[PDB]
């Protein structure tokens, strides 16, 4: 439950932080650009910033098309 | 009468809001008149935002095909918009300020919103277009104004645009000068996707007592260094891009005229061709007169300083 | 040794030792010659590089494909040293470059021609006086060309429109 | 007399164009709403660092005239104080402003109601009906003087300065340019030449001051002001800035470039006029 | 040998300026005279 | 980008950046390299970000 | 600290004088920093030296006040022998007089006026003057020109006051002429606007007349 | 411009030799002395010849051109050379920046003079007020 809660808060901080930067990315340019725009780096934990924007593919506002990542619906 | 525009006629505004002439034409609103106070406040907010986008509300009114702007005010953005949109405690301060202005006098209501694009030009992004389309569905008479503090410094003249969206499904006519603007590569894709979903209003002022005082004062105060070289137009960028846009428009008109010469009895083509040529001519004339004024000031000041005696 | 040569052939300053090539392999006697080549390649020391090639020729170009690629490797490093020298002086005598590169004058002229034809050198060559005249690019032009093109094109456009309408 | 005599400014006041802009808008609307130039009352906010006071912003206040005295809705002011807190916390209340000429026996009544709110309030008065070329804005402070054995509050004029950030300088400069050139190219070089005309007037005023000082020194004053005189001599040595062949060549080059651009613009205007004439000429007599 | 840095070229450009300005004034006068005619007004009304 | 570019260097970091292929670079250097190319110039791997710091 | 040292010697000159004052003046000419000597000349004890038997030091001080290096060369028999610092100070003062007139000084003029033979020491003299905040400018060795942007001034024999007044009057007249020209241009622009408005009103009157006709 | 007389004192202080363990790169002292005197050359000298630059830096002209060449490559000095003429063009503010800076300096000096007369001579301020009221 410690590691479950530990992962719970860091993914919550991960999503909150990225929607503030909120720019379109090809596949790897902004996912690294968002990390340097935070308070104390290493907290992001990239393993979660990739699978939760991949978890965002079910809906709009960066629908993040699965294969050729480029349709990041920049309208919301 | 310079101050006539400052008179507020509530019944006349109610009559215009009941008439809704903008529903009869999606190109109804063509002009945007901005007060000196409004301009200054907006530019100051944009530059205080620095490299970060800020936004606010514009207070004003409508007059025929013209939208007028007078005021603008910041909304509590705790943690730089940590919630959805740059609002947070929005109408909290807004409605208080509004009742307070009905109390201290200011009766002009919401006429639009302004947003800043530090260092990436005046236009509407996808998000901006969705926002303005919503504003054109609830507060129909609304205008999306975009400012640029970084280009305000670079070019020297304030980079400002006023825009209105087209309703979903509606296509613009062929007529459209579309001035060229330098858009950075991280924004150009979105720009291109949404650039035809809105149009630009003609932004104009009307002098005024607010202008007379403000202008005179700050002018004398800081322009003792009246030189500032004399040609901030020396930077190719602006002038070059404007001339390129002119060339493109005129070449498009020529291609049209060449194809329309075969069709006998198409008056609309002649109309739009003449209008496009005329727009191109006035744009060129304004650029020319600006350059001539710059040269005049340069020549007079340089002759006075160098070999007066 | 294959990786080092391929790494140096892609015109990249990246060091192909880092963490992948352990650590002690840099000081290996059979690899120390390659390490010195990398150090000279990064430092762009053509004189030291060629000295190492001749000193350890039994293990530098001994493998035929490296001997095939040693000419290209020399061409690249000589180009890099030259490209880092053309800018500072500008309008210099050709023989001075030959002495600096420790090569013949004809080779310098051929290398200069290739560099100009690759748009790497914004300059020209005066073969009569053995001179390499580099453009200064301080004119701040390329805008008057666009203005003139716009002027001529739109004035011909206006003339054609007037002729057709009249 | 509500003005203190022999009292010098104790603090430095920095004013921004936004404050003056707010006062002008407040006076205009009240004049438009109620005929005559009704006096306006507002508040001043900004940053204060010790004895250095910087007035950056200003808002309007509510005034209720009862028993021929102005009662400021301090509760409205307090309601607005937290309103501006929500947007800007770095700005602190500094004083209040009004419009009019010399201080009247109503502003002292207003100022004392502002003195009870904060420790040291600032008083600013603008004259919208001025006729001189000077700025009709003055800043006054609160001073306690013993007049006829009674402590009477007076106003002491403060030698305030004008603070402005690069952004405000550029934005208002664009404001000046938007008046110089009219929307439809109206009064093109009217305000343009007047701007250089005023700059030359300022320079000529400086020159005439220097010349008058020299003439006075020739008769009286200090026989040799040392630094001043020597530096003025070296400065006229720069009046004939003087040039060489290269500077004149570059000046003529720029002049020729702008003249060619002007010729191109005139050609464009002429060809547009020709196009309009040909369009009409294809109509009045010609067919097809 | 003309570098176009001498006052002679500027004077020639200003003479062309005068010629073009006079031409444009004549064009505007002709446009006004055409505006006076009956057929254009009949079509406009 | 931290000894020649920025001068203040206050509230800064410049940590290390460890990838899946066990290579190591400065966080600032690799992030800026990811602008144009994204292929870990020591190989053709896509350079997942497995760690930061030493 | 040159001004403070200058004032202290001024206070001392109000009292002790004579050979001590002449030696003190020589120390002024040797101590670096003092680039203005007008304040010393205004002292009453300098006028006491005028009627005094000793005049070599006064003629020396007078030349530093108004004369230049070439004048000092001619007066090698009537002036006290200078030191290295005194010669350098006079050469710097001479450069000030030269830079005051022409803003661009060719190396030929520099080698001529200051008895300058070696060009290397000429650069040393120039850089020494600039580094001591005497003259501001840039050097062009390819063209052998000395471009001086700003330089200090010099004292006046009360005869250049008339020239200063004439220059100020000329500047005032030029400013007034430019103001009148600007006013004339504004009036011409107003007249052109009035002519355009007259043309517009003629056009609208013609249109209204035809509308009434039909 | 640093001469060869300040070398002795600094060298002794460094490490009874040079701060590290000797320098032997023509001394890091003189390497910086040449580097600094070349910077001070860039401040004033618009352009310079090989022989005169070498005499300024107390080094052979061949050494001077190489060091100037190295500093241009590293970006520590802006400028360019010409070997045929043997002339190093350090810097030139065209025609417009020089004129603008000169006029700005003239205006600033005029303002400083006006402020000095106003402050040191308030009687001048009173006289100026009287004169402007009279006319
Ligand atoms: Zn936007
Ligand atoms: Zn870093
Ligand atoms: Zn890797």
């Amino acid at each position: 439950q410690k590691v479950d809660d530990d992962r719970k808060h860091e993914i919550e901080a991960a999503i909150v932080r990225i929607m503030k930067s909120r720019k379109k990315m090809q596949h790897n340019v902004l996912v690294a650009e968002v990390t340097q725009q935070l308070k104390a780096r290493f907290l992001p934990s990239p393993v979660v910033i990739k699978k939760r924007i991949e978890g965002l593919i079910e809906r709009e506002y960066l629908a993040r098309t699965p294969e050729d990542r480029k349709v990041y619906t920049y309208v919301a | 009468s310079i101050d006539e525009i400052y008179k507020y006629d509530k019944k006349q505004q109610q009559e215009i809001l009941a008439a809704k002439p903008w529903t009869k034409d999606h190109h109804y609103f063509k002009y945007c008149k901005i007060s000196a106070l409004a301009l200054l406040k907006m530019v100051m907010h944009a530059r205080s935002g620095g490299n970060l986008e800020v936004m606010g509300l514009m207070l004003g009114k409508v007059d025929g095909e013209t939208m007028i702007i007078m005021d603008s005010f910041a909304l509590p953005v705790e943690g730089t918009e940590t919630r959805v949109n740059a609002q947070a405690a929005a109408y909290e301060y807004m409605a208080a300020y509004i009742e307070n202005a009905k109390q201290v006098g200011r009766l002009e209501n919401a006429i639009g919103w302004y947003a800043s694009h530090p260092g990436y030009g005046c236009w509407l992004s996808g998000i901006d277009v969705s926002t303005q389309m919503l504003n054109q569905q609830f507060q129909e008479p609304f205008v999306a104004v975009v400012i640029d503090p970084t280009r305000t410094i670079s070019a020297g003249k304030v980079n400002l645009g006023a825009f209105r969206t087209y309703p979903k499904g509606y296509k613009p006519p062929d007529e459209g000068p579309s001035e060229y603007q330098t858009i950075p590569l991280n924004k150009i894709e979105d720009f291109g996707v949404h650039c035809k979903q809105y149009y630009a209003l003609e932004v104009s002022y009307f002098k005024s007592s607010l202008d007379r005082k403000l202008l005179e004062l700050l002018w004398n105060k800081y322009w003792v260094n009246t030189l500032s070289s004399s040609s901030l137009l020396t930077n190719a960028d602006y002038t070059t891009g404007q001339v390129f846009d002119l060339s493109e428009k005129l070449e498009q008109s020529e291609a049209q005229l060449g194809r329309g010469s075969f069709m006998l009895g198409l008056e609309t083509h002649d109309r739009k061709s003449e209008d496009k040529l005329a727009k191109a001519t006035r744009d060129s004339c304004k650029t020319t007169i600006e350059a001539i004024h710059g040269l005049m000031s340069q020549v007079i000041k340089d002759k006075l300083f160098n070999q007066i005696n | 040794k294959y990786l080092v040569l391929a790494n140096m052939l892609m015109k990249s300053g990246i060091n192909p030792f880092d963490s992948q090539e352990a650590k002690p392999y840099k000081n290996d006697p059979e690899i120390l010659a390659m390490t010195n080549l990398v150090s000279a390649y990064q430092n762009n020391d053509i004189t030291e590089f060629e000295k190492i090639l001749k000193t350890n020729h039994s293990n530098i170009m001994d493998d035929p494909f490296i001997r095939e690629h040693i000419e290209e490797l020399l061409r690249n490093i000589r180009t890099q040293v030259l490209i880092k020298l053309i800018k500072p002086y500008t309008r210099i005598h050709i023989p001075f470059i030959s002495k600096e590169l420790n090569i013949d004058v004809a080779d310098v002229e051929s290398l200069l021609v290739q560099c100009i034809l690759d748009n790497t050198i914004h300059g020209r060559i005066d073969q009569v006086n053995q001179l390499l005249e580099l453009d200064h690019q301080k004119r701040g032009g390329a805008r008057y060309t666009a203005l003139d093109k716009w002027t001529n094109q739109l004035n011909s456009l206006n003339q054609a429109v007037v002729s057709k309408l009249a | 007399s509500v003005m203190a005599c022999g009292v010098t400014g104790s603090v430095s006041v920095a004013l921004h164009p936004l404050v003056i802009l707010n006062i002008s808008d407040h006076w205009i609307r009240m004049r438009s709403q109620e005929g005559r130039p009704v006096q306006v009352i507002g508040a001043l906010i900004g940053k204060q660092e010790g004895r250095n006071i910087e007035v950056m912003n200003s808002f309007e206040l509510l005034s209720h005239t009862v028993e021929e005295k102005i009662i400021i809705d301090k509760e409205y002011y307090y309601t607005k104080e937290e309103q501006f807190k929500q947007v800007f916390k770095e700005l602190e209340f500094l004083g209040w402003y009004t419009t009019g000429g010399p201080p009247d026996p109503s502003d002292i009544h207003v100022h004392k109601q502002v003195c009870e709110i904060i420790e040291s309030p600032l008083f600013l008065k603008l004259n919208p009906m001025t006729k001189h070329t000077d700025l009709p804005v003055s800043v006054f402070e609160s001073v306690i003087d013993i007049i006829n054995g009674e402590a009477t509050m007076l106003f002491a004029e403060l030698t305030y300065t004008l603070a402005t950030e690069e952004a405000e300088r550029i934005g208002v400069d664009h404001v000046a340019r938007m008046t110089a050139t009219g929307s439809g190219e109206n009064s093109t070089v009217a305000e343009h030449l007047i701007a250089q005309h005023s700059a030359i007037k300022m320079l000529h005023s400086r020159v005439k001051l220097i010349l008058e000082y020299v003439k006075a020194s020739e008769a009286g004053e200090v026989p040799f002001n040392h630094e001043i005189l020597r530096e003025a001599y070296a400065l006229c040595h720069c009046l004939p800035v003087l040039s060489t062949d290269k500077f004149k060549t570059d000046f003529y080059d720029q002049c020729n470039d702008v003249g060619l651009m002007a010729y191109l613009g005139t050609i464009t205007k002429t060809c547009n006029t020709m196009n309009q004439f040909v369009n009409k000429f294809n109509v009045l007599y010609d067919r097809q | 040998p003309e570098k176009y840095n001498n006052p002679a070229m500027l004077h020639n450009i200003d003479q062309e300026m005068l010629k073009c300005i006079e031409l444009d004034e004549r064009l505007k006068a002709m446009d006004q005279e055409i505006t006076v005619n009956p057929q254009f007004v009949q079509k406009s009304m | 980008e931290c000894q020649a570019n920025q001068a203040s260097a206050t509230s800064e970091e410049c940590t290390v950046a460890w990838g899946v292929c066990n290579h190591a670079f400065h966080f600032h250097c690799i992030s800026r390299w990811l602008k144009t190319r994204q292929v870990c110039p020591l190989d053709n791997r896509e350079w997942e970000f497995q760690k930061y710091g030493h | 600290p040159s001004s403070n040292l200058l004032e202290q010697f001024i206070l001392l000159a109000k009292g002790t004088s004579g050979s001590a004052l002449t030696a003190l003046i020589s120390q002024v000419l040797e101590a670096p920093g003092v680039y203005v000597f007008g304040e010393l000349l205004e002292l009453a004890n300098v006028q006491e030296l005028a009627e005094g038997a000793n005049a070599a030091y006064l003629q020396l001080l007078n030349l530093f006040a108004y004369g230049t290096y070439p004048d000092y060369i001619a007066n090698k028999e009537s002036l006290p022998e200078l030191s290295t610092a005194q010669q350098n100070k006079l050469k710097h003062l001479t450069i000030v007089s030269l830079a005051s007139r022409m803003k661009c000084i060719p190396y030929s003029v520099l080698l001529k006026d200051l008895e300058m033979r070696n060009l290397r020491e000429l650069e040393d003299l120039i850089i020494e003057a600039v580094y001591t905040d005497i003259i501001q400018g840039k050097l062009d060795q390819r063209n052998q020109l000395l471009e001086v942007d700003f330089c200090i001034g010099r004292d006046i024999r009360k005869k250049d006051i008339n020239n200063i007044v004439k220059t100020l009057h000329e500047w005032c007249d030029g400013c007034e002429a430019v103001l009148l020209g600007i006013e004339q241009q504004v009036l011409r622009a107003n007249q052109y606007k009035e002519n355009h408005n007259r043309t517009q009103q003629q056009v609208e009157a013609e249109v209204t007349n035809i509308k009434k006709t039909l | 411009i640093i001469r060869g007389n300040q070398l002795q004192e600094f060298a002794a202080m460094l490490m009874p030799h040079q701060k590290a363990t000797t320098a032997d790169g023509s001394s890091i002292l003189d390497r910086a002395v040449i580097e600094h005197n070349l910077l001070s050359a860039s401040k004033l000298y618009n352009n310079i010849t090989f022989e005169e630059l070498g005499a300024l830096l107390e080094i052979p002209a061949a050494k001077a051109e190489k060091i100037a060449s190295q500093m241009i490559t590293e970006g520590r000095m802006n400028g360019f050379i010409d070997q045929i003429d043997g002339i190093v063009h350090f810097e030139t503010r065209e025609a417009l920046p020089t004129w603008d800076k000169q006029i700005q300096s003239l205006c600033f000096q005029v303002n400083n003079l006006l402020e000095k007369i106003s402050q040191t001579a308030p009687e001048w301020t009173a006289q100026a007020m009287e004169a402007q009221m009279a006319q």
